[PDB]
RNA sequence: UAAUAGAAUAAGAUAAG
RNA sequence: UUUUUUUAAAUAAUUU
């Protein structure tokens, strides 16, 4: 077609169509023979496979990049001048146009710069490939959480794969990145060590969510979904909260029991979840996996513009 | 780059933008400029109005939306300090805010429109064209401002104060706004007359295109343009020949002695035509109505070689033109249907319905194309006319599509526009076909409205 | 130097001007276009501004609004030009648009019975020449002498009163300076009388006097910036020959219709010298006008 | 190393668990700026938490400059911070002090807002009678800095200030004079009365008063030359012991007013060059320009000032290279060493020079003999080819003329310059000529280019003199123009002066008379 | 406790009412 | 190539 002279430098309507990654945060991706620098130690992989989660030794982003990424989150929940490309999100907490004390966004990698760049970050993608038995890494989807000051709620105990039942094999990993300093008083993760090998790699029954109640009861709902032996290993190794810095990341298994604390600080707290999947991932039904996405059929290999390949060890 | 002040950043961003838009669209420069602009802030430093305007324009030019920090800072500066945006930097701000569609952008555009309306008597040759082009980028309906700018343009053109570039920019800007002024365009045409040899081939074709698009219905200047361009055909490029065909299809007057020469020149450069040029030539021949199989065979043979280069617009226009003329090219139609099925999500509201109707009119049914466009049809129902909805429904019925998730949007749209749906006589036959397939069971209210 | 001109209003151009002489509007428009191009081709002028058309043919006489005396922009009294008053307003905004003065001095307007007509003031070197004719009373002469006349060894400014008869045209139409020494005047009664008076009032001074044919309108930008461009009417060849032989550059301009309407080239242009305010002890760059590296080659 | 108590305090600050007021944030920032023993600026996660506390605090309690200092110390560490804008006082809050505070915050924190300025002026109009004499001068200064266009309100304030002449001191008088001089639209009657006030109390002036008055006189222009006269005589008894910057301002005023008394100018220049070594870069540049504009650059004068400017020539500002290059020319004095280092400095910063500065530098260096055998010609040719898109007609003419005079040969650049100049027509022959000089170096151009060039030339031939006619004919024959109209126009112009084909007439002119 | 300023510059096709 | 420009305008009608 003819792109007008003042529209030649524009970008696609949704950043899904942007093949590759823009150079905004860390420039361009390294060369094919330059991907060996971001490899992680085998002890980190062993710790992930033993505990069900692991904290990467080094922060993944510089402070200026974290500031820019937090500005993207701050502008993704404007509620006055709503974000451009808001329709390019799988879900939003502001669909009601009011929001609340908790802001959650999904599929923001198609809406803002930096967030689209964060998907192709080598530091986390190489580690995800190593976790996934050195295979192709494909984005599953994104998620952004923002809890307000003095009133932010807490997300109770949950299993990630319990929301991904339409994907056949368990071949997933979660990377959670703290865009702000976190603690037990503001959005720190609370994971159960060794909880990904409890029900023979199965899924625990969903927890009962009763809002408008204190955080202690919300975090104490664990004793209602476990059985006697799981009670014993919970007695032996109680849930542990991980303190995260301004850029530190955390790898989480899909089957690991996981919750987030509430926000009692004087400022909002932000975090970003990115879900990755391997090459050998299939669907179970006929239809789309996400709202307004490419539809697959039967046991169809999950691929397309909505699930880009972010790393290839070949 | 850290040692460079923001006044130098604006200059280098403008340099990068100028190199990008004109001297080839190198992605290297685009991504370097995007990376440089992504880490810039107008905070704590005193800056000129021109520097802020340049930063805003170069940021917005490189795909930066209204949620950016630099864009927000530049937009805020303009609002707080408005009088600092003189007529020299008004077009920059208007061009930057044209694509930005937000409350602050709307307010800024309105304030600059009023400023340009007040100061329309004091502009010179550069300012009038720059302002009118910048306001032609944005979609505005301030007729009074356009009339004042046209009066100033006529006053300046009486003393002969416009070059060929100024003339083409003015004509394009005024034809984009659909501002039909017989005297303004007569003055522009007479200024081209007076300029004479200073208007080259590269600067004459866009003038003819802009004069054809506005539609003045004046046969006195169309003949003159044909005569003036008849000597420049041998120098014309393929992209210029296609634009010439399109412009003189827009005019609507038949010039056989010119169309023959244009056809010969197009045949000479058949190896240089892309998909866009083929689609433009076919659409121009469809509009003007001449049926020339000899050029059509060459155009179809060329289009069979550049199938992978075809865009959704090109596919729609080429298929519609080939269907109108009753030309049978089974291989080309199969390849185009497969390609359209490949890029079904790029179709806009008009293109999807045009492609579906053109494929359904000819006895050509392909499940790869049919399923893809039927599924895509859901997202464009809300942007269609009553006649377009009727055409889309007939094409969907010819595909034998019965999925309720597809049929409910189109039936809702045709029910909301039922008066215009049933008031078009030329589609009456199509109506008695649509209800012949679906029957009274599907959407009873539409059937009852059809009976009445 | 910014030169302001106004486009003619084609609809309301008179069919016949003063003395009943018929005029042609198309040729008037063509000559005005040629005049605008000639002004633009002049190297001295920084910009040429074109104001919008106005219904009256009198609005073309733009120089009537004010005069430039040194660094003072003096506005003429609004006594005989009430119907042009609003027009003057529309001209000042233009001057404000180009970065010129915010407003003109109202020294002449405040004075009582002070009739002055811009064009009787001629900017001679180190002073001005005013005409004590019908257009200017003695009160205006006294006010101008009280304002701009200073007698000092080095800070000297002279105001010369040049008497003229009732039938004489404005002094600027037949008396002026060109280059740095040349005097341009008509070989008429009034021109010779004015030259003799100026010789009498400024003795012991050597200068060149060039006599043009009567009725040959001229226009020469005399000022701080030296120039040799002397615009002249096309018909008079001998005036052009004399100006060329005086060491200047004549620029023939077709000026038939405007002459037959009674308007001259001087009254059709508004030349104003604008500057930029220098904040603090800062000097502003100036364009070069001479040769560079003369010593080397 | 952070001990347990310090570590826990730092953690509480990092987690936004401590409610900080603006005063406490200011104290912490001052401590960090004064003593770096704890490494506060070396912890990004601590300074970011302090900034987050700063945003959510009440900043109205602290002075505007305290908020500006917090913002500056956050910017220095790498955090993008800006103090909050103050709201316009409402209802009972309108008092003179509260309204002056809004302008002061807009000044110090660089958050200028025309709408709030207008609202403050409308609120301050009715209560203008409650202002103390000092608050009126503060308002005048604040409005002068903000570049306000409401000259009527500033004139009212000036009248009220001048009503209190006895109360005001010399410093206040000088500040009011300079602030009024900076405002563009002030009526000249108020300026005349203020300058009359300044004329008296002349001996009470201090060096800062002299500097302020000289700045005001420089801004005002030649119309106040009489007042400047009372300056010069008043400065005649103190010239032998005066500050260097004051003498530079004196020279600038002498250049601006076009002073006629040469004895005082010579005295001031001779006193200036004694202490010219104490001047900064900008002051030295302005003094060097002022001495040139007054025709006072003798051999000793130029040598002494060039010896001083060579010191700053090593790291000269890009805005200062072109001026001293201009002063180096147009004088019959040896300046080889100065021009060498100036050309080297221009080479160093070739990638940051704007289009106008590059064109100017090339224009001055066009006719310089030692500039041809330099890398600068080639580097500037590439830079100009890059920057042709950002060049106006004046920059185009300057750059093309400078490159053509230097012998730089590049057909593509000259063709691109001609095409760029075809986009906006050449107003003058001086603008059009450099394109012809550049294109005549190669001696060939497309017929369309020479055809358009002739179309441009032919109208211009009705005013060019004989020398310009000969040069244009030379360029036209070099480019190979076959159009008859242009040659007819040039021959018609020639006939005006010659009127006949003189036998001695240069052989080149006879060919023109045949209208080839 | 905190206040100093410089630059003048034009790209150009939306399947319409 | 000779068409035309310069107010503070405030009086519709409805159950949406």
């Amino acid at each position: 077609s003819y792109v007008l002279k003042f529209l030649r430098g524009q970008l696609p309507e949704d950043l899904k169509d942007v093949n590759g990654a823009l150079g905004c945060l860390y420039g361009t991706l390294p060369d094919v023979d330059e991907f060996g620098q971001f490899v992680i130690s085998p002890d980190v992989v062993n710790s992930f496979h033993q505990f069900g989660y692991v904290k990467m030794p080094i922060p993944v982003l510089d402070h200026q990049q974290i500031d820019k990424l937090a500005d993207e989150v701050n502008e993704l929940a404007n509620n006055v001048e709503h974000h451009p490309k808001t329709e390019r999100l799988y879900a939003t907490s502001l669909a009601d146009l009011t929001g609340g004390p908790l802001f959650f966004c999904q599929g923001q990698w198609r809406a803002a710069w930096g967030m689209h760049d964060l998907i192709y970050l080598p530091t986390i993608t190489v580690a995800a490939s190593q976790i996934l038995n050195n295979s192709l890494v494909r984005l599953w989807y994104d998620e952004v959480f923002m809890k307000a000051a003095r009133t932010g709620p807490c997300v109770p105990w949950q299993q990630n794969y319990a929301r991904w039942q339409h994907t056949k094999p368990v071949n997933h990993v979660t990377v959670m990145i703290a865009l702000d300093t976190m603690n037990k008083d503001r959005g720190a993760p609370c994971l159960v060590p060794g909880s990904h090998r409890w029900r023979e790699g199965g899924l625990l029954p969903p927890v009962s969510y009763d809002p408008t109640k204190d955080e202690a009861h919300q975090l104490n709902t664990i004793w209602e979904i476990i059985n006697e032996e799981e009670g014993e290993m919970l007695m032996d190794t109680p849930p542990v909260t991980v303190d995260l810095r301004r850029g530190e990341a955390l790898l989480i298994h899909p089957l690991t029991l996981f919750a987030t604390h509430g926000n009692r600080s004087l400022d909002a707290v932000r975090c970003c979840f990115i879900h990755y999947m391997g090459e050998k991932t299939y669907a179970v039904q006929n239809g789309p996996l996400l709202p307004h996405t490419t539809k697959f059929q039967a046991d169809a290999m999950i691929q397309g513009p909505f699930y880009p390949v972010v790393f290839d060890p070949a | 780059v850290s040692h460079l002040s923001a006044r130098n950043i604006a200059t280098e961003a403008l340099q990068m933008k100028k190199l990008h838009q004109e001297r080839g669209g190198n992605p290297m420069l685009a991504q370097q400029a995007r990376r440089v602009l992504f880490a810039t802030s107008i905070a704590g430093q005193n800056l000129d109005a021109r520097s802020v305007a340049l930063l805003l324009n170069t940021a917005v030019y490189f795909g930066m939306e209204s949620d950016a920090k630099l864009v927000r800072e530049c937009i805020d500066y303009c609002l707080k300090n408005d009088k600092l945006i003189t007529v020299d930097v008004l077009p920059i701000v208007v061009t930057a805010c044209a694509t930005l569609k937000s409350r602050d952008a709307r307010e800024v555009i309105e304030m600059q429109a009023q400023k340009a309306a007040r100061n329309a008597k004091f502009l010179d040759a550069k300012d009038v064209t720059n302002i009118i082009s910048a306001f032609s980028k944005t979609g505005i309906n301030h007729e009074k401002l356009f009339a004042f700018l046209s009066r100033r343009v006529q006053t300046l053109a009486r003393v002969g104060e416009f070059e060929a570039a100024h003339l083409v920019i003015l004509a394009n800007a005024f034809s984009r706004l659909r501002y039909r002024d017989k005297f303004l365009f007569g003055a522009i045409a007479r200024r081209a007359m007076s300029l004479r040899e200073r208007v080259t081939v590269n600067e004459l074709v866009p003038l003819i295109v802009a004069f054809s698009k506005i539609g003045l219905k004046d046969p006195k200047l169309s003949k003159r343009f044909a005569t003036k361009a008849m000597e420049y055909v041998d120098q014309m490029n393929a992209e210029q020949v296609a634009s010439m065909f399109m412009a003189f299809a827009y005019f609507g007057i038949r010039y056989d002695q010119l169309f023959g020469v244009l056809t010969n020149r197009a045949v000479e450069l058949i190896d240089e035509f892309n998909a866009q040029y083929i689609s433009t030539t076919l659409n121009a021949f469809q509009r003007i109505g001449i049926n020339n199989p000899e050029l059509f065979d060459n155009l179809a043979e060329r289009a069979l070689a550049v199938v992978q280069d075809h865009d959704a617009r090109d596919i729609s226009k080429t298929v519609t033109a080939l269907a109108h003329f009753g030309l049978k090219d089974e291989e080309l139609f199969k390849r185009l249907a497969s390609h359209a099925a490949s890029i079904a999500d790029q179709f806009d509201a008009m293109g999807l319905v045009n492609t579906a109707h053109a494929f359904a009119r000819t006895n050509f049914l392909q499940q790869d194309m049919a399923v893809a466009l039927s599924e895509r049809s859901v997202y464009v129902c809300r942007l269609l006319d009553a006649g377009e909805t009727r055409r889309l429904l007939w094409a969907l019925a010819k595909f034998q599509v019965r999925d309720p998730k597809i049929l409910t949007p189109v039936f809702n749209r045709c029910l909301a526009l039922h008066y215009d749906f049933f008031a078009d006589p030329t589609g009456s036959e199509e109506i008695e076909e649509i209800f012949d397939f679906y029957g009274p069971n599907f959407c009873p209210p539409l059937y009852q409205l059809y009976i009445s | 130097l910014h030169a302001f001109v106004r486009s003619p209003h084609y609809r309301t151009i008179p069919s016949a001007g003063p003395n009943g002489i018929v005029v042609n509007r198309d040729m008037l428009v063509h000559q005005f276009r040629d005049f605008y191009k000639t002004l633009q081709h002049c190297s001295l002028v920084d910009k040429v501004h074109l104001m919008s058309e106005r219904p009256s043919v009198e609005a073309l006489r733009v120089a009537d609004q004010m005069v430039s005396i040194g660094a003072t922009f003096l506005e003429m009294p609004l006594t005989g030009m009430e119907h042009r008053a609003t027009e003057f307003m529309e001209s000042m905004r233009y001057v404000r648009g180009a970065g010129g003065p915010s407003t003109l001095a109202s020294y002449l307007q405040d004075t009582e019975n002070c009739r002055c007509n811009s064009g009787d003031v001629v900017c001679l070197p180190n002073g001005i020449a005013v005409g004590h004719g019908p257009r200017t009373n003695a009160v205006a002469h006294t006010t101008l002498k009280q304002l701009f006349e200073v007698k000092d060894d080095q800070f000297s400014f002279d105001v010369f009163t040049l008497e003229q008869e009732g039938d004489a045209p404005p002094l600027g139409d037949y008396f002026g300076f060109a280059g740095s020494n040349v005097l341009l005047t008509w070989k008429d009664e009034h021109g010779l009388l004015a030259v003799d008076q100026y010789q009498q009032k400024q003795p012991h001074t050597e200068m060149n006097v060039v006599y043009l044919e009567p009725g040959c309108h001229f226009l020469s930008f005399y000022g701080v910036d030296h120039t040799i461009d002397v615009l002249v009417q096309k018909g008079y060849e001998r005036s052009m020959d004399s100006i060329a032989a005086a060491g200047l550059n004549p620029i023939p301009v077709q000026w038939s219709e405007m002459d037959k309407l009674g308007i001259s080239m001087r009254a059709a242009v508004l030349p104003l010298k604008f500057f930029k305010a220098n904040v603090g002890g800062m000097l502003s760059r100036n364009k070069s006008r001479g040769a560079r590296w003369q010593t080397h080659q | 190393a952070r001990p347990s108590a310090l570590h826990l305090i730092f953690e509480r600050c990092k987690l936004n668990l401590v409610e900080f007021t603006a005063q406490d944030v200011y104290q912490i920032c001052t401590t960090a700026y004064n003593m770096d023993t704890l490494g506060m600026l070396q912890d990004p996660d601590f300074m970011r938490g302090l900034h987050d506390a700063f945003r959510r605090s009440d900043q109205t309690v602290i002075s505007p400059f305290q908020a500006n200092l917090i913002a500056d110390t956050f910017r220095k560490v790498g955090i993008n911070s800006m103090p909050k804008e103050v709201s316009v006082p409402e209802e009972d809050a309108i008092s003179p002090e509260s309204l002056i505070l809004v302008l002061r915050n807009m000044n110090i924190t660089k958050q200028r807002d025309e709408r709030k300025i207008n609202e403050v002026l409308k609120l301050m109009f009715p209560i203008l009678d409650e202002f103390s004499p000092t608050q009126l001068s503060l308002t005048v200064t604040e409005l002068a800095r903000l570049k306000s266009t409401n000259a009527d309100f500033v004139g009212k304030l000036a009248k009220r200030i001048m009503e209190y002449n006895d109360d005001l001191s010399a410093l206040d008088i000088s500040s009011a004079a300079v602030s009024l001089a900076y405002c563009p639209g002030i009526s000249h009657n108020i300026l005349y009365r203020m300058m009359q006030i300044v004329e008296e109390r002349m001996g009470e002036f201090q060096p800062e008063d002299y500097i302020n008055v000289l700045h005001a006189l420089n801004t005002l222009g030649p119309k106040f030359v009489n007042t400047f006269r009372k300056i010069v005589e008043c400065g005649l008894q103190h010239v032998e012991n005066m500050d260097a910057v004051t003498l530079t301002n004196y020279m600038v005023c002498f250049s601006t007013m076009d002073y006629k008394q040469r004895e005082h100018i010579d005295i001031y220049a001779d006193a200036l060059v004694e202490v010219a070594t104490d001047l900064s870069e900008k002051d030295l540049v302005m003094a060097f320009i002022a001495l040139q504009r007054l025709r006072l650059l003798s051999d000793t004068m130029f040598g002494t000032m060039a010896s001083c400017v060579i010191r700053y020539a090593a790291k000269m500002d890009p805005r200062n290279i072109a001026p001293i290059m201009d002063i180096c020319s147009t004088v019959p004095h040896a300046s080889d060493h100065l021009m060498k280092v100036l050309m080297d400095r221009a080479v160093e910063c070739t990638r940051i020079l704007t289009a106008n500065q590059l064109g100017d530098i090339l224009d001055i260096l066009g006719l310089y003999p030692p500039a041809r055998e330099h890398p600068l010609v080639q580097l500037f040719g590439k830079q100009a080819r890059l920057r042709l898109d950002l060049m106006g007609p004046d920059a185009l003419a300057n750059a093309t003329r400078g490159l053509a005079n230097l012998g730089y040969a590049d057909p593509e650049y000259y063709a691109q310059a001609a095409e760029t100049g075809f986009r906006y027509g050449f107003k003058d022959w001086t603008l059009l000529e450099p394109m012809l000089m550049g294109l005549s170096i190669t001696g060939q151009c497309p017929p369309t280019m020479v055809r358009v060039l002739g179309s441009h030339i032919a109208p211009m031939a009705r005013s060019m003199s004989l020398m310009e006619i000969e040069r244009a004919n030379r360029y036209l024959r070099r480019l190979g123009c076959e159009d008859d109209f242009v040659y007819k126009a040039m021959a018609s112009r020639v006939l005006q002066f010659v009127k006949e084909v003189t036998p001695e007439m240069p052989e080149d002119l006879q060919v023109l008379l045949q209208r080839g």
